[PDB]
């Protein structure tokens, strides 16, 4: 429909995605975190940082652009990240084509205080000709056909959850897991450690291990129960007094050392399960904290929002299961397992893209999608004007 | 449509371009040009610039439009491209008067793109293409896809396209290609020359080239049986050597696989991978060089192939000695293979698959120039719809 | 108030509109290079037996 | 031989422009590249084939 194309650009907790709105895949894809190196150096490009990891040079640093609250935080760095994409991923100047970036959804505490910054970078520095900022899990949904929608991001950094109810996202009901990809990439690592020769630069080289073998072994490895784990194994033994696969293995070479690593079911069950019951890693943990109460929290407190039946029955109804955690074979069922304990009277719908690909860069897709519309007016487009009347005394 | 001596396919490389204007008809047989990648430019007052084939005066300036692959002054592509498209047209016009009545009229243009190239690169490469060649019919090929077709079509693979100065890691799943994957590595058949001459830093640098394009060199795993060997040198001088004619590749390789491995391992769904690390594709004119192929395959296939680790195999061998089920994994590859040739062109048979690539693209060719539809290219028509940007509506 | 909801409630109508328009109209870059993957393999079977014909033709001849 | 004059037989229209524009409802304070269509030296000599021809 209309004369143009733009830039897409989604700063995740993790990776970084980029690319025109002219495709359907991204054009690049790099790690939110970058290496400082001396003088001031900034290496950006996921082979890039590799071979940086395998240089192993001290004085190397990560540092990572993304907080917990899944907002920018080191705005230099920033700068230099998105120069670097147009450098060389987009290699086009940041001033002929258009820009729109997105966020996950928040309290709305911090809107102000992200959006100066934006102004500052995207005008005071870069000169974009017009800039637009979205938010994530609503994209999603609408990139789904949904106007309403349970959106439950089992990704890194924490597990998000995001009411949407009638195209709005229920600011009061969205909550932050502090539970999430990383998290088990932690226990993964702690876990596995016991069967591993051994067991600051030093954390250059946890990024580096995390970016490649860790992140191996969860794509496989991890699988989560079916039921209750604790449940389930007391009914197989309760089956075996009446086959009880929790004794089955599984194997995956610990490629660095070429050697075979073995676990059995049940201990891939137990990582799922610490999604899911927290409390069991520690006692700094609620059981409230795991994801089944956490949802039905952020469901009650949607509620609270605004007619809880049809709320009840509105959102359970419209469930979209994604980020890149909810690959992990079985997670879908167990949502749905989950949700069927908490609302036993609510008939269930869930929703999940088959395709892997899609999920694991669908918040792009979402921003993708948005930026591909033909009614230009609809989105908020920002201007200079906007960071002058900011700055405008 | 369309004349079968009227389709031009244009390729373009860091050292040389092929070119072939017009297609064989009952075959497919070897692009006949072959044109260095270079022009000149003339400085002129105030730096008013003018394009030669030649260094007039000997006061213009080499340039080379492409580097690495890249294009690094489009404006400078563009009239190298110019030169040879009315290069192609006076010559044709020269040798048949009816030329314009015939050949000269309908030419499909399909130029196999490189994929470094920009958006805006593209965007102004097709300008030209109408607004400047005024040519009527354009498909610019992703050169990854053309490689997929000459390798007797396949859905999940790999293309490893080895340069002089650059090699390129190209991964190709349910016949599309991975663009956030695909990536580049500044090596290439010039590394080995200069590895070469580290080597034997006595010899002479042609020395040292003429015998890389020798069948003395070779990449090992009858002149592999003898412990010297010799070749006729440019001024025809005669050349011995002992076994420094199998060297100097295994750092290029090394470098190679390292990426190799890198990229492989992002790939989403592993059913898909799997069926990929089944399917490795290698092009480029250096991979000509014997047994070079078989080496790249060798080298990714001990650094991944996933099998239960040598003494860990041969324990449980151990214990059985005192049948054991094979020891599955969850990963992969747990089968490493390279891709299946065509047998059905003989003329490529005979000259080797180093340029396939360009065969991929010949293949594609004729079942888009024979087909009732133009779904797949720029016409005149869309291109006036949409202007450059008409490339994404066809984009493969 | 009412209202004020109610061209929300439409403007994300659109928006889904617009974009559940796109999903059939786009035919997306993976819509065509997997057609060519087919189109492809069926011209490989001509491929085989065009060029088997085309040996049985130089066999018949001689 | 002058190659434009080839080019003008061969294969026998409406041009375009990279340039700012600005998006319009009505117009919006902001302006952006893209090709439009748009308002309505050369390489000089030809290159010697046969010299680069494979024989
Ligand atoms: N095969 C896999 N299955 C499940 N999870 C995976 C797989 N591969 C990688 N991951 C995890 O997915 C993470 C990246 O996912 P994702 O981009 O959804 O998180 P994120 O988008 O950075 O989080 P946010 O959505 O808050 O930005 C990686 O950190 C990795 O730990």
């Amino acid at each position: 429909t209309l004369n143009r194309k733009c830039v897409v650009i989604h700063n995740g907790s993790h990776r970084t995605v980029a690319g025109f709105s002219n495709v359907e895949l991204p054009q690049c894809i790099i790690p939110s975190s970058y290496i400082k190196r001396t003088e001031a150096e900034f290496i950006f490009g996921t082979y890039n940082m590799i071979d940086a990891a395998a240089e192993k040079r001290n004085g190397d640093e990560v540092y990572t652009l993304v907080d917990s609250q899944g907002l920018p935080y080191n705005w230099d760095a920033l700068e230099m990240q998105w120069r670097y994409l147009y450098d060389t991923q987009l290699k086009v100047s940041p001033e002929e084509l258009p820009l729109v970036i997105t966020m996950p959804a928040t309290n709305g505490k911090p809107d102000m205080a992200i959006l100066e910054r934006y102004y500052e970078l995207a005008f005071d520095k870069l000169n974009v000709p017009v800039f637009q900022i979205v938010i994530e899990p609503l994209a999603i949904a609408l990139s789904m056909g949904k106007s309403s929608a349970f959106v439950i991001d089992i990704g890194a950094s924490g597990c998000n959850v995001t009411p949407i109810i009638d195209g709005i996202v229920v600011k009061n009901a969205v909550v932050r897991s502090k539970f999430g990809g990383d998290f088990l990439d932690f226990q993964v690592h702690e876990r596995l450690a016991p069967l591993i020769k051994e067991e600051q630069k030093r954390s250059t080289d946890v990024w580096y291990e995390a970016s490649t073998w860790i992140q191996q072994f969860k794509s496989t490895m991890l699988q989560v129960s079916e039921k209750d784990l604790f449940e389930l194994e007391r009914y197989y033994k309760e089956q075996a007094d009446i086959n009880n696969p929790l004794v089955q293995k599984k194997n995956f070479l610990f490629k660095p050392l070429n050697k075979t690593l073995t676990l059995d079911l049940k201990e891939c069950y137990q990582f799922a399960e610490y999604l899911f019951k927290p409390q069991l890693i520690s006692d700094k943990f609620s059981p409230e904290d795991g994801l089944g109460p956490l949802m039905a929290k952020s469901v009650k407190k949607a509620g609270a929002s605004i007619s809880p039946e049809q709320v009840y029955s509105l959102l359970l109804t419209n469930v979209i299961i994604t980020g890149s955690t909810s690959l992990i074979e079985g997670m879908e069922q167990r949502i749905i397992k989950e949700l069927s304990i908490r609302f036993p009277q609510y008939k269930l719908t869930t929703f999940a893209n088959q395709v892997m690909m899609d999920r694991k860069i669908q918040g792009w897709l979402g921003a993708l999608t948005m930026a591909n519309l033909p009614s230009w007016s609809l989105g908020k487009w920002y201007s200079k004007e906007d960071y002058e009347t900011l700055k405008r005394d | 449509p369309f004349r079968q001596d009227s389709i031009l396919i244009i390729y373009p490389r860091s050292q040389t371009t092929l070119v072939q204007f017009g297609l064989n008809e009952e075959t497919f047989t070897v692009p006949e040009l072959e044109i260095p990648t270079q022009i000149y430019r003339t400085t002129r007052q105030d730096g008013s610039y003018t394009y030669h084939s030649t260094n007039k005066d000997n006061k213009a300036e080499l340039i080379k439009p492409i580097q690495n692959g890249e294009i690094i002054d489009i404006s400078a592509f563009t009239q190298f491209l110019r030169l040879i498209f009315v290069s192609i047209l006076s010559d044709r016009a020269n040798k048949n008067q009816d030329a314009f009545e015939a050949e000269l009229s309908n030419i499909p243009l399909l130029l196999i793109t490189h994929h470094s190239w920009s958006q805006s690169d593209l965007e102004i490469i097709t300008q030209y293409v109408f607004e400047s060649l005024e040519i009527n019919n354009l498909i610019q090929l992703p050169a990854s896809l053309a490689a997929t077709y000459s390798m007797i079509s396949l859905q999940n693979c790999c293309i490893i396209d080895v340069g002089t100065h650059h090699t390129d890691i190209i991964p190709i799943v349910d016949y599309a290609q991975l663009d956030h994957l695909v990536s580049s590595i500044p090596m290439g058949g010039q590394s080995i020359n200069d590895s070469l001459k580290k080597l034997l830093p006595q010899w002479d640098d042609d020395q040292i080239e003429s015998l890389k394009k020798s069948p003395i060199f070779e990449v090992l795993s009858k002149n592999s049986d003898l412990e010297f060997n010799t070749f006729w040198d440019e001024k025809g001088n005669e050349i011995k050597v002992g076994k420094q004619r199998f060297q100097g590749c295994n750092n290029l390789i090394k470098n190679i696989s390292n990426r190799v491995g890198l990229t492989l391992d992002n790939i989403d769904d592993i059913n898909k991978a799997k069926a990929v690390w089944e399917n490795i594709i290698i092009v480029g004119g250096t991979t000509s060089i014997s047994g070079f192929k078989e080496a790249l395959l060798g080298q990714l296939l001990k650094d991944h192939l996933i099998i239960e680790p040598e003494e860990e195999k041969s324990k449980r061998e151990e214990e059985a000695k005192s049948f054991v089920p094979t020891i599955e994994y969850v990963q992969c590859p747990t089968v490493i293979k390279l891709a299946k040739y065509p047998d059905y062109f003989p003329e490529w048979k005979k000259s080797g698959y180093s340029e396939i690539i360009f065969l991929g693209a010949q293949i594609v060719s004729k079942q888009i120039f024979t087909h009732p539809k133009d779904t797949f290219y720029i016409t005149r028509e869309k291109y006036n719809m949409k202007g450059p940007a008409a490339l994404w509506d066809v984009q493969f | 108030r009412k209202k004020e909801r109610n061209l929300h409630l439409q403007k994300i109508n659109s928006i889904i509109d617009f974009i559940k328009e796109r999903q059939s109209e786009q035919w997306s870059r993976q819509e065509r290079c997997f057609q060519f993957g087919r189109l492809g393999a069926s011209l490989h079977n001509q491929m085989e037996k065009d060029e088997q014909k085309r040996i049985e033709k130089t066999a018949k001849q001689r | 031989m002058d190659p434009q004059t080839l080019i003008t037989k061969a294969n026998k229209k409406e041009s375009w422009r990279y340039d700012w524009y600005q998006p319009s409802k009505e117009k919006y304070p902001f302006r952006y590249k893209t090709w439009l269509r748009n308002q309505e030296e050369s390489c000089e000599d030809i290159l010697d084939l046969k010299e680069f021809d494979r024989r």
